[PDB]
């Protein structure tokens, strides 16, 4: 609706939906969905020195979207 | 040296019939339910589905003719010709219908409706709702509405039945 | 056993000066040891280090190009082995002259050698870099 | 240019080179 | 000068494909390093070539025999050190005398390669 | 003795080396079985994606007109000991290098052999824990990333494997034009008898608005995404099975 | 009591780290677990810190040597077991004397590598 306006990508707006779905799962079944749902990734260069210089070029968490 | 391209491993194609060709009497509706590379159904025959898409529910039966439908949270159910009734619910996706008689309906996540809760629901929307009087900027507001769409979509769902 | 740290740039060419086929003079080998030990090669590549010190020892190229301003101390004055045994390379009546002379040969070295070894591409000229480099391995 | 106006065993072992590289080069295509 | 020089590339190239070789028994030969594939592919090429047919040995061996000349051994090991010839099979080396029966084996091998792939095709 | 002993304590290394690598075998053989359910549940996800990505083109006039960056997203395990997966992908994208070649691997042997072979072409990588199931929103990241990568890129290729068998890991390949190329392309189909099988579907994507385009192109791409990293994890524990088995019986008859 | 006790800690630590160390080569030091890798980088200055030097070896060494204090050395040992100087550099740990040692080298690893950044900022 209003997300568009904002820049929000629909994958973005996907990816929220399906965490709130989880969300409502029973505690009972909430592990089995969750573990689709829980960001594991992340976006990575090697450094110069050797080290891992980290790209915030796409969030990651729902919540910094 | 070529490199094959990933769909020529997979053998379930898809039919299309020819605008030049006589039409058949079809009864049944071949469903595929599909989540995250994962069908939970497959060319499953049934009476017909009920999806809810952006502009609406459609109502598909088999026979329904080609088109491309964008989803949105909500439940959909399927009725099949022995006349029993499941109900999912959906957080998106898209559904194909060919006019063959098939219906490819993928989603992000399908999960039987038994197996959301009313009351975490419930709590849930509460929750969000003294979230977005707290939300910072324009982008927070807009990302907890979309929550909150989702969560009073589950609750109307379970309280319809 | 366990990244170009300048230990790990300075040992492999040190263990690269350590290929020998004859004595060394005491003046050839403590002034290259000490070159290598103030970085003054770690521009050089490891493959280039023998004709480094080939052309040091055996060769100026402050005179060859005109820019030695050096009173005293140069290679080809053999009779240097004994003033640096008595006071050392680290005292101020050689260490000043020692360090431009390093200065000027590494300068001169990399401008006008590397730089032509680094731009073959021809075979025959590949196969002769190879042969000199091999040479300077059994020369110093 | 001024070299076309005024201008072997090696090369025997350069056209048998070219020679194998070409088939396992056409073998590859079909 | 060309003969000392190619007898220690090829020895430090043996020297250091033994060393490999402990590591490729137990762990397996695409755990190594990319540099160290192309020393091991050049190795196995060194090793295949040093066998010869000896004229004593053709009833052993069952091929004619070579007697390869010293400028040819040391052309041939020379060219393959610096990696003309890594495109060749490596089987190619194995059982031939200088760098020239290298060749005309490898084309060989290539016809006959040909000629398999060729039925394969035409089988579709 | 200590000759004897030299011995008998080589031989103690190799003993405890059996016992570790065994216990490695136990560990992806219950990866391995919880990861062969998507070999029953596969092939049914990607039907209506075939129609809008697969096109059986040539290998050639693909590579050969590039004015904008071609970018690729080959997938690496994290972990070794998997097999020759690895070395074949870096085989076929060698094959495939020019000047527009971007690449941005997935799992740190991707990021570290193509960071040192291929400096230019190589700009970032994603690395992802093998904690949680191989998820929508791992893949929306990869293709979030390989845009900003680069916008105004002519093609995004996937290089993954596909596991047709317990032993069988082919290399398989998803080529996904950007939205200008695609829609060209499924303007054409529309309008003309060609692209036959794609004439229905077509028409019916064109007559939708096109925000709606949009995402169903971005939605059918991360599927396609998904598909190789479920693939690929499937392939990599079966090989490293495979692989583990022949640590064992070298290092038995060690 | 806790002379004893310092004692065995140490030598069952050593113990440990030796049958982990056949991990960390077959595995990786990546696969150890939170308390392993600990366990790893705490027997690693222990082992460093048991290194000592003479004051006769000084012309083998070049540099003077230490004598440490019975007290001082298990209080030393002490602390380190219990992890009171886990973010000490390891190599703080290598040829000193008591832990006064330790943190004045520390301290002279910390302004060199200060030092070797500011040149390096400057380029
Ligand atoms: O501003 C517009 C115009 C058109 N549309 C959408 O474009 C499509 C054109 O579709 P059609 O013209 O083929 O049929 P329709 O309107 O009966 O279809 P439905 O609403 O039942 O799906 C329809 O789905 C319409 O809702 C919009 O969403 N917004």
């Amino acid at each position: 609706s209003s997300w568009r306006d904002h820049g929000i990508s629909y994958l973005k707006y996907l990816n929220v939906c399906t965490e709130t779905l989880h969300s409502t799962v029973k505690e009972s079944r909430r592990a089995k969905y969750e573990r689709w749902s829980k960001p594991c990734y992340t976006a990575q260069r090697p450094d110069g020195a050797g080290g891992q210089e980290t790209i915030d070029k796409v969030p990651i968490h729902t919540k910094d979207y | 040296h070529d490199l094959p391209e990933g769909f020529e491993f997979m053998e379930h194609k898809v039919v299309n019939k020819d605008i030049h060709a006589p039409h058949e009497n079809l009864e049944t509706l071949r469903l595929t339910l599909t989540r995250q590379d994962e069908f939970l159904l497959r060319e499953e025959p049934v009476k017909c589905v009920t999806v809810t898409g952006t502009n609406g529910e459609y109502g598909i039966y088999p026979g329904h003719a080609y088109k491309i439908v964008q989803l949105n949270p909500s439940p959909l159910t399927v009725e099949y010709t022995d006349g029993t009734t499941k109900k999912y619910f959906v957080s998106g996706g898209f559904a194909h219908i060919n006019n063959e008689g098939s219906c490819d309906v993928n989603t992000v996540e399908c999960t039987l409706l038994d197996d959301l809760d009313l009351a975490i629901a419930e709590k849930e929307l509460a929750a969000q709702q003294a979230a977005l009087g707290s939300a910072k900027d324009d982008k927070a507001k807009s990302v907890v509405e979309i929550r909150i769409s989702v969560i009073e979509a589950v609750i109307a769902a379970l309280k319809h039945h | 056993a366990d990244v170009q740290t300048i230990p790990m740039i300075r040992g492999a060419r040190f263990v690269a000066l350590f290929n020998q086929k004859q004595p060394s003079y005491f003046m050839n080998a403590i002034v290259s040891l000490y070159a290598c030990l103030n970085g003054y090669l770690d521009d050089v590549k490891v493959q280039y280090v023998k004709f480094y010190e080939y052309l040091l020892v055996h060769r100026d190229l402050g005179i060859m190009y005109g820019t030695a301003k050096n009173k005293f101390f140069y290679m080809y004055v053999q009779e240097l082995n004994y003033l640096i045994r008595f006071f050392t390379l680290n005292s101020p009546i050689l260490h000043g002259e020692l360090e431009e002379m390093l200065k000027q040969h590494t300068h001169l070295f990399l401008q006008h050698y590397q730089s032509k070894m680094n731009a073959i591409k021809s075979e025959k000229d590949v196969k002769a870099l190879k042969n000199l480099l091999y040479s300077c391995k059994r020369a110093v | 240019e001024a070299a076309e106006r005024n201008p072997t065993g090696d090369n025997a072992r350069d056209r048998l080179l070219k020679e194998v590289l070409a088939l396992q080069a056409r073998i590859n295509q079909r | 000068v060309d003969h000392y020089n190619v007898a220690q590339d090829v020895v430090q190239m043996l020297t250091k494909y033994r060393e490999l070789q402990d590591i490729i028994a137990v762990l397996g030969i695409d755990e190594l390093s990319e540099e160290d594939k192309l020393i091991v592919d050049r190795a196995r090429k060194l090793v295949k070539f040093l066998s010869q047919p000896f004229q004593v040995a053709e009833v052993f061996t069952g091929m004619t025999g070579h007697y390869v000349q010293l400028d040819d051994t040391i052309d041939s090991f020379s060219g393959l050190l610096m990696g003309t010839y890594d495109q060749v099979p490596e089987m190619a080396f194995y059982m031939v005398g200088g760098i020239n029966s290298v060749l005309e084996k490898a084309k060989k091998m290539a016809e006959e390669a040909a000629e398999l792939e060729k039925m394969r095709r035409a089988r579709v | 003795s200590g000759k004897l002993r030299l011995y008998k304590e080589k031989l103690e290394g190799y003993n405890r080396f059996y016992s570790i690598v065994k216990t490695i075998k136990m560990v992806t053989l219950a990866k391995y079985r919880a990861a062969q359910g998507r070999i029953r549940t596969r092939d049914f996800s990607l039907r209506y994606t075939e129609l809008a990505f697969s096109k059986p083109q040539a290998s050639r006039d693909a590579v050969v007109a590039a004015k904008n960056a071609l970018v690729y997203i080959p997938i690496t395990t994290n972990r070794g000991s998997c097999g020759a997966l690895n070395s074949n992908i870096v085989r076929c994208i060698d094959s495939v290098v020019s000047s527009k070649m971007v690449l941005m691997p997935v799992g740190k042997r991707g990021i570290d052999s193509f960071s040192k072979l291929y400096p230019d072409e190589f700009r970032y990588g994603i690395i992802n824990d093998m904690k949680e199931s191989m998820h929508f929103g791992y893949a929306t990241f990869v293709i979030e990333n390989a845009y900003e990568v680069s916008k105004d890129a002519d093609r995004y290729q996937v290089i993954f494997n596909r596991f047709v068998s317990a032993g069988v890991q082919r290399n398989a390949v998803y080529n996904i034009p950007s939205y200008e190329k695609w829609k060209e392309d499924l303007a054409d189909a529309a309008s003309s008898d060609n692209q036959k099988n794609r004439y229905l579907f077509a028409n019916a994507l064109q007559n939708e608005e096109e925000q709606l385009i949009r995402d169903f192109f971005d939605f059918h791409a991360a599927l396609a995404v998904l598909n190789a990293v479920g693939e690929n994890e499937l392939s990599e524990q079966a090989a490293r099975l495979v692989a583990v088995e022949g640590q064992l019986t070298n290092i038995s008859s060690l």
